[PDB]
C-alpha cells in the first residue's frame, strides 16, 4: 500500500521550509504533493474535503509559525479552520490522523523532513481510506 | 642519558580511536568541541599543586591517547569540584569525561588500595565509613539509637546491597573474595 | 510536612551530633523526619562514581526506592550524598535505557525505581519550605560569632542541573547563617574545594591536606572564629585534617568546625550534650 | 490555451534523478499543450532565447517551466515572457528540483512519477490563468538615515551628494557615534576625531541633509518609495536655532551628572555639550538633574534656554530607509569571576578609550580609579562577552583583538615603562595591515602575549589584581599581579534595538543584529523592500568595512529612487457584485483593512490589499476570489494531484 | 595657510619659546605671501557620465550592475573569455554551505543582458590617459578565432576537437580541448580557440552550423571615453612550490585549497569526487595546513590572507559530508573566524562533523614510499612532536595580487600597499577611493576579503 | 605524593626580568616577537628523542624564567643544526 498525500504550504515559510529540506538534500518519502498558497489563510475546509473525496489518504498543511505570518494574521484563521476540520472529518469515517497541519519556518528543512516521514508512516499504517 | 625514543613523539601506535569513541558514546561527547582555551586548568585547584592538567586530559581524550590517560596517576587528582565545568566557554562536561576516564582506568587495574578498601567497607557493612564503638557510645549517650537505622541495623538491607554489588560485578572489579571476605 | 531522612555514613557514624541537632531542629519546625530503613552509603560519589558508574547508580537508585516506598521526598544534609542521589535521580528520570538497566539490576532485590520522588538539600529545604522569618522567630540565643562559610562543591554545582544559587557568589548559606546572629566573613578563595572530594582524600592525603591548609590560611587571615559547612565529608576533612596538618607540619589553626544544623541548634538554645561536641577532634 | 512546456535538466540536478525525456513526452501528450522542449540551463540566456523564439513562432499563450523553486526564478521567467510579448502572469512554475529530485534520490522511479504529477498539476493551474496588468507606483526620491555614526554619516553624505534629499535621525544630541569616542584608530594609530569631525561638519552644512538629533523614529508605515515616518524630537530645553554652543550655561550650572560620551567615567553639568566637536554645537538640559535654578537662563546672551520646551512630532515621507544604528559595548558585570563593578581597578576597553583620549575626563592620562596614579602593570583580557556559551554569546566581536593591541600600544607610547600583557585565545589580525600591527605590538613596544583564557581575577587587599590563568603554551598555571586590568568587551546591539526593529518590521540574525537579505550577495539589503543596512547595525566590524557598507547601501537605495517607479503584484481579492450578498464576514479578516462596503457589496482597495487570500477562503458563496489563486485553479490542482 | 601645528607645535614641544618664535616667523611669511596674491578664476570641465569596470568577478559584476541600474552606461573589460572570477570556481560558500554558482549565475546573465552594460571579455586595458570625467581608454580585444555574434555555445566543436590542453578554470587539474568553453554557465556562452594548441585541422569549422569559426581573426583595438574607472581585478592563489619542506609539485598527493575546490565541485574535472592524484581513489585521511604563503617572513609574506581559515574549515566540512568515514585534521596557528556566523561555523566543524584541530605550524611533509604523507609538526597544546600519516594533504594557500597586476597599475597610475595590493585613499574613511581622482577600487583588488565584503565595497 | 607547591605554578618570584633584558641586549632580541607557532620544535631532531623543547625555551626566555632555563639539562640537547632558524616564520 502506497498512500496518496496532498500538501498545502504557504509561500513564505512552509514552502520555504520544504525548499530548505531540498537544498540540504534531506530525503523523505515521495508520496506527498505540495500545492503552493501565498498564506495558510488561503486554505479552507473545501480543499481538504475535495482532496479526501478525490482519493487522498492524507492531507498536510504547512504554515508560518504563529506570530511569523507574512500577512501577519493569516495562520490564525487557518488554525481555527483546521480545528473545525478535525472536528468534521471523523464524522465521515476519516481519522483525524490523516489530516496533519504544522507550522514550518522557511529555515526548518529538517523539521519538514521529519514531519513528512512521520506523516507518511502514520498514513501508511492506517491503510487505504 | 636523556634519550628515550618512545616518550617524546606521538605516532598512530600511541592512539586508540576506539577509546575516544567509547568515551564520547558513554556521555563525554562534548569533549569533541573543546577549543583548548585553558580556562579549566586555570580554575583547577589541584592543578596548582600537582602535575594534573585537566585541559591536557581533555586533549588526550580527543586524540585517543588511552594508555597515556588511564595509567596516569594525575588522573586521580581531580576532586570533582566542578569549577572548570561552571566556566568552560564551550560547555564541555569536563567532570563527566574525567569520571569516564577513571572508569576505564579502574577497568585496567589502576585502582589505589585505599579506594578498594572503601569499596570493601561498603560491601561488608553497606557504609563507606562504618561506625566504630566510640561513635556507638556517643550515639547512645545523646538519645539516638546505638546503631543508625541503616544497613548496620537491617541485615536484609545489607544482603540487598551485596546482591546489587554482585550483579554489577563491582566485587570482581576490586578483587573482593567472598569466601574469606578479603581483597 | 513529611520528608524522608537520608543520613549517609559520616554523619551517623562519626558525628552523630549533627544528626541529633537536625532531628531537634526539624521537630521544632513541625517537619516530620521519616527514617529510610535499610539505607546504605549513597554511595560516596568520589570512589564509586570513579570506579563504576553502573554500581554507583544502582546503589543510589535503591536508596531512592527506599524513600519512594514511603511516597516522600528525600532530604539530605551532606553535599556528597545530595550530589550522588540528585545526579542518580535526574539521570534515571531523563534516560529510559539507563533506567531499564538499573531496574534490571534492582529486580533481584525486590525493588523498582519509579522516578516518583525528589532529592532535596537541607539548606534548600530550610530556605524555601521554612523561610528566613520562621528561622529567625526560633532564635533564642543570638550568636556573637565570626564564621567562615564553606559551601562545598556539590551543594550548588553543577548549577545547570541543581539550579539552587549562583555557584560563583552564592548567598543562601550566608543568609541562613546570619539569621542566627553570627556574621559570615568574606575570605580569599571562599568557593574553593576542601580537597576531600573525588576520592582524593583516600588517594593522596597530602594533596587534600594542602587544599585544606590553603583554605585554613585564607580563613585565618580573615580572623574567623569557626567554620560552618553543610557537608559531613567537608566537616571531616576540616576537623581531622587540622589534626593531620598539625602532626605533619606542626601548623596550628584551632578553628572549630560546625555543621549548619549545629550552628542553628546553638542559636536555638539546644542542650549542649545534644550537639555532641565530643565527636569533634578540634575543641569547640 | 496553447501551453508550451519547458523541462529543465539543470545539468544533472534534475536529469540525474528525473528522466527529462519521459517528462517532456508526457507534457507534450497532455491536453492543450502545443510544444514540449527540454534544455540544459533554461534560466541562462540561451534558454530564455529559446522560450522567446517558441512564443513568437508557435504563438504560445501559456508558458509552463518544470525547474527549481518559483521563489528563485519566477521573476526571471516572468520578464522573459514579457520581453516576448506574453503577459507576465500567464506563467506557471513546477518545483521538481527542491521538492522532487533532491529529496527522493533513492527512488528514481517514484521521483519521475512525482515529477509527472507535479507537471500535470502545473498545467492544470496554467489552463485557467488569465492576464493581469500590474500597477506602477511612484518612488519618492527621499531617504531616511537612522543613526549618526560613521556609517550613517557616510550613507547620508553619499545620498546627498547624489542629489537626493536625505533625513538623518539621531537619538543622541550630537552625531559621531562610537568613532568620535575613540582616541586613535588601528592599524595606523591616527586620530579618529581629526578625520571624523570634517565629515560631521559636512553633514551639518549640507543643503540636501536635514539633521534631526536628539530624536527617535516612533512609527514607520507604508512600503518602498512610499514610507510615512513619525519621528519624535525630544525637548532639549535649549533653542537649537539660537544656541551657539559657547558653554557659559555649563560654566554656571551647579548640578553634576554623568556624561554619556565619557562612558560612566566622566562628569558634566545638568546643561551640557557632549564634546567640543559636537554637531550641532548646542546645549542640552537633562531634567532628571536640573533643579530649575535659572542660572543658565541668566548667563545666556542669545536667549536660547527654554525650560518650557515640549517634545515635537515630525512626519516625513521618504522613499528609502537606511538603518545605521551601530552597537553598544558589552556589560561585563555578569562575568562575576572577573569582578567588573566590584574590583576598583577593573575597567573596559571603551572606558580605556575615553581615558587615553586627550579630551577625555582625565586629560589623556591612564590613571588607576583607586588612587589616580599611573599603573605600572596592565593586563588585557580578550573575548570578554564573546565566544562564550556560558552567557549565550557564541560569536566573535571581530574588533576587540585589534583595539586591545592598539590600546596596549598607546599605553606603551604614553608610559614606556609600563608592562602590558594580553590574555588571548586567538589573535584575529585578519584585516589589511593587521598582522603587521600584531607583529609591531611585540617587536617595537614589547607587549607580552599569553595564550590563555583567564580563569579568575582576584582583588588583593592593596587593590592590585591577580590574574589566575593557565599559560597553555607553557602548560602551567600562572598567578600574575597587575595594577590595572582591562576587559576586552565585545559588541552587542544597542539599547532599544528591538523597538526599532519592530517599528520598521525587520528580522534579526542569531547574534541579535539585523539580518541581510542574502549573506553572500546582498549584504546591505533586507527582505523588506526599500530598507537597507549599513555598518555595525548588520553585525560587528571595523570602520572601513562599515564605511564600505554605508556607500553600498547608499547606492542600493539610490537605484530604485533613480528608477522612480515600482511594480505592485496584482495578486489581490476581487468581489463579484452579482454574487456578493454583503454579509461582511470578510472585512474583519483583512489585517490591512482593504475591504469596505459600497452599495451593499464588498469592495477591495488595491493599495491596501496584499494578497494573502484569507478573505477569499472565508467567503462561503465564492463572491470573493483571489487573482492568480482562484478557487477553480486550486481545485484543479487538487484534482490533478490525485487523478 | 600657515602650518604651525605639524611643522611647529607638534615637533618643538620641549622649546615653547622657540615654538612661539617659529610661529611668529611662519605667520609673517604667510602674510608676506598673501600680500601679493590675486584672484584666479577656476575653469570647470564636464564629467562624462560613463564608467569602466575592469574585472568580471563578483565585485566587478556587482559594481557594473549597480552603475547600470543607476542609469550610467558602463563598460566591463574582462581578460578571461567569461566573467565569474573566482566565485564561479567555488563549489559552496562559507558559512552557509550554499552553492556559489546557483547564486552567481543569475548575476552573470544579468550583466550579459543589461542594456546599459557593454561586456568586453577576453580583452585587456592597454592604455589609460586623461583625468576624472575625461578618461581615454585603449582596450585590446584578443582574437577568440570564434565569432561572438554567431557562436551559440552548443559545443560541437569541442566534441570533435582532437587536441587536449589544460582548462584554466580547473586550476591545472582539468583538461579541455584546443577549442573550449570554460564552463557551462559561461557569459558570454562562446567558444575560444587557443592557438598554442590548435593544429588547424578545420574539424571545428566543418562541424559548426552557425559558421562561427574564424581562424583568420585578428586582435581588435577599441577606444572608449569614460568618466570613472573601477578596478576589480581580484587576486591569484599563492603558488606553494617555493615551500620546499611541504613538497608541493614534488609529492603526488599534495594539493592546494583552490584545486580542492575544483575537485569537490560537481561540475569539476572529477565530477565532484575527492580522489587522490596518485591512484584516483578516495583518501581516508586528509590533513589541512593553514597559513601557507601567509604570515611568513621567510617568504616575505607578513600578512594574513583572511579567508583561508574559513574555506579550509568549509572544505573539511564538505569532505566530511561527501565521505563521512574520512578523517580530517587541520594544522593551525590561529583560527580567524571573525565574520558573521564564522565562530558558529568553527564550532560546528567540531561538534557536527568531528574535524580535528591541531594547534601547530607543520615543520615538514614527508612522502613515504607508498605515497602516503607524514606531517611532522609539534602539537603545541600537548607540547610534543607528532608524525601523523595522511592519504592527502591540502595546503591552505593565501591570496596574492593577480598576474599582470603591476602592468595595469602602471597603466592607470595607481599606488600599491605594503602587501602588494592597490592602496586606498584613506585606510579608515575612503576605503574604495584612490588618490587618483575618478578611479575606485572594489573587492580583493584592494586586499584579501570574502565575498560579502567585496560586494559591499563594489556597491560603495 | 604528587604534591609540590612550587613546581606547578608561576608567580613573580620565578621571574627575572634582568635575565630577559640581558639576553635581548646580547643579540637575542628577536625572541621578543616569537608567536609560538611550534615550527621549531617540529623541525628539531633532538626534540624527537629527548625532553628538549626549543619553543618552550624561547617562551621561558621571553617570560624571564632564568632558573628554569639555566639549570635545565635539556638546554644542552641542541646540536645547533639551525633547522629551526631556517624555517621560523618570524625570523627569530
Ligand atoms: C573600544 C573600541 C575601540 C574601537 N577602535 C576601533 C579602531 O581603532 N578602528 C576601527 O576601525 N574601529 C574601531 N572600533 C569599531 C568601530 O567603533 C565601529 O566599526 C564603528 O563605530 C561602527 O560605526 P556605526 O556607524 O556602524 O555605529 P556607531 O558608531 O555605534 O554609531 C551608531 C549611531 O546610531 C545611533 N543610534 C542608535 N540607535 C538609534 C536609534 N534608535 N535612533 C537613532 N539613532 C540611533 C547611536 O547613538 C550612534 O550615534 C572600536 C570599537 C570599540 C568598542
Ligand atoms: C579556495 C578559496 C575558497 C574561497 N571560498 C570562499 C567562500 O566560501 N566564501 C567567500 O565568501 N569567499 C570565498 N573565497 C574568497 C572569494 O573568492 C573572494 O572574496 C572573491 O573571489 C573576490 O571577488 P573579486 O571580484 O574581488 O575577485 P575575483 O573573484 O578574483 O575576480 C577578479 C576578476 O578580474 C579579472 N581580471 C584580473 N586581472 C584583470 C585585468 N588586468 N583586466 C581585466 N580583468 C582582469 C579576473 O580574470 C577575474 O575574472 C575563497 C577563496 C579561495 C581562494
Ligand atoms: S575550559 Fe572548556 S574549552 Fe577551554 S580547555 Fe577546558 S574543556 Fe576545553
Ligand atoms: S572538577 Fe576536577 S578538573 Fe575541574 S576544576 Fe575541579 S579538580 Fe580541576
Ligand atoms: S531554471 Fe532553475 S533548475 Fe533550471 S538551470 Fe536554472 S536554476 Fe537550475
Ligand atoms: S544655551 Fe546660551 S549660554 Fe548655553 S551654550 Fe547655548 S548660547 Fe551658550
Ligand atoms: S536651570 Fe538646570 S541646567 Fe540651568 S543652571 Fe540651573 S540646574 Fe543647571
Ligand atoms: S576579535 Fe579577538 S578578542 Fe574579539 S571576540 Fe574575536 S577572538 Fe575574542
Ligand atoms: S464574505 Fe463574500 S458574500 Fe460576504 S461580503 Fe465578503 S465577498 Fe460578499
Ligand atoms: S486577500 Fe488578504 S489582504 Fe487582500 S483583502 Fe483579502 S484578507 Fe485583505
Ligand atoms: S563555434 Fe559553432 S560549434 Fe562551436 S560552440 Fe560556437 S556555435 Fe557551437
Ligand atoms: S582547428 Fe584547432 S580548435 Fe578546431 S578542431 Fe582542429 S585543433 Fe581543434
Ligand atoms: S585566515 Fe587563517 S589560514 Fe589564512 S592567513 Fe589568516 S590565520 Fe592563516
Ligand atoms: S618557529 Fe619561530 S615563531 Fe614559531 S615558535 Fe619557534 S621561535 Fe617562535
Ligand atoms: S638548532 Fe637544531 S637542535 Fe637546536 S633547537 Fe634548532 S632544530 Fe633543534
Ligand atoms: S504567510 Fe505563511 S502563514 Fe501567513
Amino acid at each position: 500500500f502506497e498512500p496518496k498525500i496532498v500538501g498545502f504550504c504557504c509561500n513564505w515559510c512552509s514552502y520555504g521550509g520544504a525548499d530548505t529540506a531540498g537544498t540540504a538534500r534531506m530525503q523523505y518519502p515521495p508520496n506527498v504533493r505540495i500545492i503552493r498558497v501565498m498564506c495558510s489563510g488561503r486554505v479552507n475546509a473545501s480543499m481538504i474535503l475535495k482532496a479526501f473525496s478525490e482519493g487522498a489518504d492524507g492531507v498536510f498543511v504547512g504554515g508560518c509559525h504563529i506570530g511569523d505570518c507574512h500577512y501577519d494574521s493569516g495562520n490564525y484563521k487557518w488554525k481555527r479552520r483546521a480545528r473545525f476540520i478535525e472536528d468534521i472529518l471523523p464524522e465521515f469515517g476519516i481519522d483525524k490522523e490523516r489530516f496533519r497541519w504544522e507550522w514550518i519556518s522557511a529555515s526548518e528543512g529538517e523539521k519538514f523532513q521529519k514531519t513528512m516521514q512521520e506523516f507518511y508512516e502514520t498514513v501508511k499504517y492506517l491503510g487505504p481510506l | 642519558t636523556l634519550l628515550q625514543r618512545e616518550e617524546n613523539i606521538i605516532r598512530k601506535g600511541n592512539i586508540d580511536k576506539e577509546f575516544s569513541e567509547k568515551i564520547k558514546a558513554a556521555g563525554g561527547d562534548s569533549l569533541e568541541y573543546c577549543f583548548q582555551c585553558g580556562t579549566c586548568t586555570g580554575s583547577c585547584p589541584s592543578g596548582r599543586r600537582t602535575p594534573y592538567r585537566v585541559r591536557q586530559i581533555i586533549r588526550k581524550a580527543n586524540v585517543g591517547l588511552k594508555d597515556e590517560i588511564i595509567s596516569d596517576p594525575t588522573l586521580w587528582m581531580c576532586t570533582t569540584c566542578y569549577s572548570c565545568q561552571e566556566r568552560c566557554p564551550r560547555k564541555v562536561k569536563i567532570v563527566d569525561v574525567v569520571k569516564l576516564a577513571r572508569n576505564e582506568a579502574a577497568k585496567a587495574g589502576f585502582m589505589a588500595p585505599a579506594h578498594k578498601a572503601v569499596g570493601s567497607f561498603v560491601i561488608k557493612t553497606g557504609h563507606g565509613v562504618p561506625i566504630n564503638d566510640a561513635t556507638m557510645e556517643l550515639r547512645k549517650a545523646v538519645g539516638l539509637g546505638e546503631l543508625p537505622p541503616t544497613t548496620h541495623q537491617f541485615p536484609e538491607a545489607l544482603e540487598e546491597v551485596q546482591k546489587i554489588i554482585k550483579a554489577t560485578g563491582f566485587d570482581q572489579l576490586i578483587g573482593y573474595n567472598w569466601e574469606t571476605g578479603e581483597l | 510536612m513529611e520528608i524522608a531522612y537520608f543520613l549517609g555514613c559520616i554523619m551517623n557514624n562519626r558525628y552523630p551530633g549533627i544528626e541529633k541537632a537536625t532531628r531537634v531542629l526539624f521537630d521544632k519546625l513541625g517537619i516530620e523526619l521519616k527514617d529510610m530503613e535499610g539505607a546504605s552509603c549513597c554511595p560516596a560519589p568520589g570512589v564509586f562514581g570513579s570506579f563504576d558508574k553502573t554500581t554507583w547508580a544502582a546503589i543510589a537508585a535503591r536508596n531512592i526506592t527506599i524513600a519512594e516506598d514511603m511516597g516522600a521526598d528525600i532530604m539530605t544534609e551532606c553535599n556528597g550524598c545530595f550530589g550522588s542521589l540528585f545526579e542518580t535521580n535526574h539521570l534515571l528520570k531523563e534516560d529510559e535505557e539507563m533506567k531499564a538497566k538499573i531496574n534490571e539490576i534492582l529486580k533481584e532485590t525486590g525493588r523498582e525505581y519509579k522516578g516518583e520522588v525528589n532529592v532535596r538539600h537541607f539548606a534548600e529545604v530550610l530556605y524555601n519550605d521554612v523561610g528566613l522569618d520562621k528561622l529567625s522567630e526560633l532564635v533564642e540565643k543570638p550568636l556573637n560569632l565570626n564564621v567562615a562559610v564553606h559551601y562545598g562543591c556539590h551543594f550548588l554545582k553543577p548549577s545547570d542541573e541543581i539550579n539552587i544559587d549562583n555557584p560563583e557568589r552564592p548567598t543562601i548559606l550566608d543568609e541562613i547563617v546570619e539569621v542566627t546572629g553570627a556574621k559570615s566573613v568574606e575570605y580569599k578563595d571562599k568557593m574553593m574545594c576542601c580537597g576531600a572530594g573525588g576520592g582524593v582524600r583516600s588517594r593522596d592525603l597530602d594533596v587534600a591536606l594542602d587544599f585544606t591548609r590553603e583554605k585554613l590560611t585564607n580563613m585565618k587571615e580573615a580572623g574567623v572564629d569557626a567554620i560552618v559547612n553543610v557537608c559531613p565529608f567537608c566537616h571531616l576533612q576540616f576537623d581531622v585534617g587540622q589534626m593531620e596538618i598539625k602532626d605533619k607540619f606542626g601548623e596550628e589553626f584551632d578553628i572549630p568546625v560546625l555543621h549548619l544544623a549545629q550552628l542553628l541548634g546553638l542559636a536555638m538554645g539546644l542542650p549542649k550534650e545534644d550537639l555532641v561536641v565530643d565527636a569533634h577532634q578540634v575543641c569547640v | 490555451p496553447k501551453i508550451g512546456v519547458y523541462v529543465c535538466h539543470c545539468g544533472v540536478n534534475i536529469g540525474g534523478v528525473v528522466d527529462v525525456e519521459a517528462v517532456r513526452d508526457y507534457a507534450a501528450k497532455l491536453p492543450n499543450v502545443v510544444i514540449a522542449k527540454d534544455y540544459k540551463y533554461y534560466c541562462s540566456d540561451p534558454g530564455q532565447l529559446e522560450i522567446q523564439k517558441d512564443i513568437k513562432e508557435l504563438g504560445i499563450n501559456r508558458v509552463v517551466v518544470a525547474a527549481c523553486s518559483p521563489r528563485l526564478h519566477e521573476p526571471t521567467f516572468r520578464r522573459c515572457v514579457e520581453e516576448a510579448g506574453l503577459n507576465q502572469f500567464l506563467f506557471e512554475f513546477a518545483n521538481i528540483r527542491e521538492h522532487d529530485s533532491w529529496v527522493h534520490m533513492d527512488n528514481p522511479e517514484g521521483a519521475t512519477e512525482k515529477a509527472k504529477d507535479l507537471v500535470r498539476m502545473a498545467v492544470a493551474k496554467a489552463r485557467l490563468l488569465e492576464p493581469l496588468e500590474a500597477s506602477k507606483v511612484s518612488v519618492d526620491d527621499k531617504a531616511l538615515v537612522i543613526g549618526g555614526g560613521v556609517a550613517g554619516i557616510q550613507a547620508a553624505l553619499d545620498l546627498a551628494d547624489m542629489g537626493f534629499k536625505t533625513y538623518m535621525v539621531e537619538k543622541r544630541p550630537s552625531i559621531s557615534g562610537r568613532m568620535g569616542q575613540l582616541d586613535k584608530t588601528f592599524p595606523t594609530l591616527d586620530c579618529s576625531m581629526c578625520i571624523l569631525a570634517p565629515k560631521m561638519v559636512d553633514v551639518g552644512k549640507h543643503d540636501n541633509i536635514e539633521l534631526i538629533t536628539y530624536a527617535e523614529v516612533k512609527e514607520v508605515d507604508g512600503y518602498i518609495g512610499n514610507f510615512k515616518v513619525k519621528i519624535e524630537k525630544k525637548p532639549r530645553y535649549i533653542d537649537e536655532e539660537l544656541c551657539t554652543g559657547c558653554g557659559s550655561c555649563v560654566e554656571v550650572c551647579p548640578i553634576e551628572m554623568p556624561n554619556y560620551f565619557d562612558e560612566g567615567i566622566g562628569m558634566t553639568k545638568a546643561v551640557y555639550i557632549p564634546f567640543p566637536q559636537a554637531v550641532p554645537l548646542c546645549a542640552t538640559i537633562d531634567k532628571d538633574y536640573c533643579i530649575e535654578c535659572m542660572l543658565c537662563d541668566e548667563v545666556c546672551e542669545r536667549g536660547a534656554v527654554k525650560h518650557d520646551q515640549e517634545p515635537e512630532e515630525i512626519e516625513i515621507e521618504v522613499g528609502t530607509i537606511i538603518v545605521a544604528t551601530g552597537y553598544d559595548a558589552y556589560d561585563p558585570t555578569e562575568k562575576l569571576e572577573y569582578g567588573y563593578g566590584r574590583h576598583t581597578n577593573v575597567i573596559t576597553g571603551l572606558e580605556l578609550e575615553r581615558m587615553i583620549n586627550a579630551s577625555g575626563p582625565t586629560d589623556g592620562k591612564v590613571l588607576k580609579p583607586s588612587d589616580g596614579e599611573k599603573p605600572k602593570r596592565v593586563a588585557f583580557i580578550h573575548c570578554v562577552g564573546s565566544r562564550d556559551e556560558q552567557i549565550g554569546k557564541p560569536y566573535c566581536s571581530r574588533v576587540c583583538c585589534m583595539y586591545i593591541m592598539k590600546n596596549a600600544q598607546l599605553i606603551k607610547d604614553k608610559m614606556p615603562d609600563t608592562e602590558v600583557t594580553l590574555y588571548y585565545m586567538d589573535i584575529r589580525a585578519f584585516g589589511k595591515g593587521f598582522e603587521e600591527f600584531y607583529k609591531r605590538s611585540q617587536e617595537k613596544y614589547g607587549i607580552k602575549f599569553i595564550r590563555g583564557r583567564p580563569a579568575e581575577v582576584i582583588e588583593n587587599p592593596d587593590l592590585t589584581l591577580t590574574v589566575r590563568s593557565e599559560d597553555t603554551l607553557l602548560g602551567k598555571v600562572t598567578e600574575y599581579d597587575y595594577d590595572m586590568v582591562v576587559l576586552g568587551v565585545g559588541l552587542v546591539p544597542p539599547e532599544g534595538a528591538e523597538t526599532l526593529r519592530q517599528t520598521i518590521g525587520l528580522s534579526k540574525s542569531a547574534d541579535g543584529f539585523l539580518m541581510e537579505a542574502h549573506p553572500k550577495l546582498r549584504p546591505v539589503d533586507t527582505l523588506t523592500d526599500g530598507v537597507y543596512l549599513a555598518g555595525v547595525a548588520q553585525g560587528p566590524k571595523d570602520i572601513p568595512d562599515a564605511v564600505a557598507q554605508a556607500s553600498g547601501a547608499a547606492a542600493r537605495a539610490a537605484i530604485p529612487m533613480v528608477k522612480g517607479e515600482v511594480e505592485i503584484e496584482p495578486i489581490i481579492a476581487v468581489t463579484d457584485s452579482d454574487v456578493c450578498g454583503g454579509c461582511e464576514v470578510c472585512i474583519e479578516l483583512c489585517p490591512f483593512g482593504a475591504i469596505s462596503i459600497e452599495e451593499g457589496h464588498a469592495n477591495v482597495n488595491v493599495a491596501l490589499c496584499k494578497g494573502c487570500g484569507t478573505c477569499v477562503a472565508a467567503c462561503p458563496s465564492g463572491a470573493m476570489d483571489q487573482q492568480h489563486f482562484k478557487t477553480e485553479q486550486i481545485m484543479a490542482q487538487i484534482e490533478a494531484a490525485l487523478n
